[PDB]
């Protein structure tokens, strides 16, 4: 969407997606990726699942 | 119900999007390459002079 926004041109591109991912991979070094719970504890459908 | 009032549940957009907005320099250089193409084909013609007296 940004690129599209601007008017990069093939090699600004590559310039961009690395600091995005610099960026990114910083912020998810940190990050432990957990599970939010929604339910019940008891049903065992949903752990199945 | 009794002194307390109940408010419904709100509902809650899944996904969001990030689009920033970029500032717009407007530089003219660029896309002009049709005046390099016209400067490369000057096309000089000279004749000698000589040859046909
Ligand atoms: C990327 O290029 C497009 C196309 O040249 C630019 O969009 C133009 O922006 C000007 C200024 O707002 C408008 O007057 C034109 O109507 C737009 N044209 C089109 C086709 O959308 C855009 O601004 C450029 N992006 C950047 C960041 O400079």
């Amino acid at each position: 969407n940004v690129a599209n926004s601007a008017n990069l041109s093939q090699e600004t591109k590559a310039l961009l997606t690395e600091m995005v991912n610099e960026e990114m991979q910083g912020l998810s070094d940190v990050m432990i990726d957990f599970e939010i719970p929604l339910g019940d504890p008891r049903d065992q459908e949903q752990y199945i699942h | 119900c009794f002194g307390v009032t109940f408010k419904k549940p709100l509902v809650a957009e899944e996904k969001t999007s990030l689009e920033p907005q970029l500032p717009h320099l407007q530089l003219r250089l660029p896309h002009l390459v049709g005046i390099i193409a016209k400067i490369k084909g000057i096309k000089i013609e000279v004749t000698s002079s000589g040859e046909s007296i």
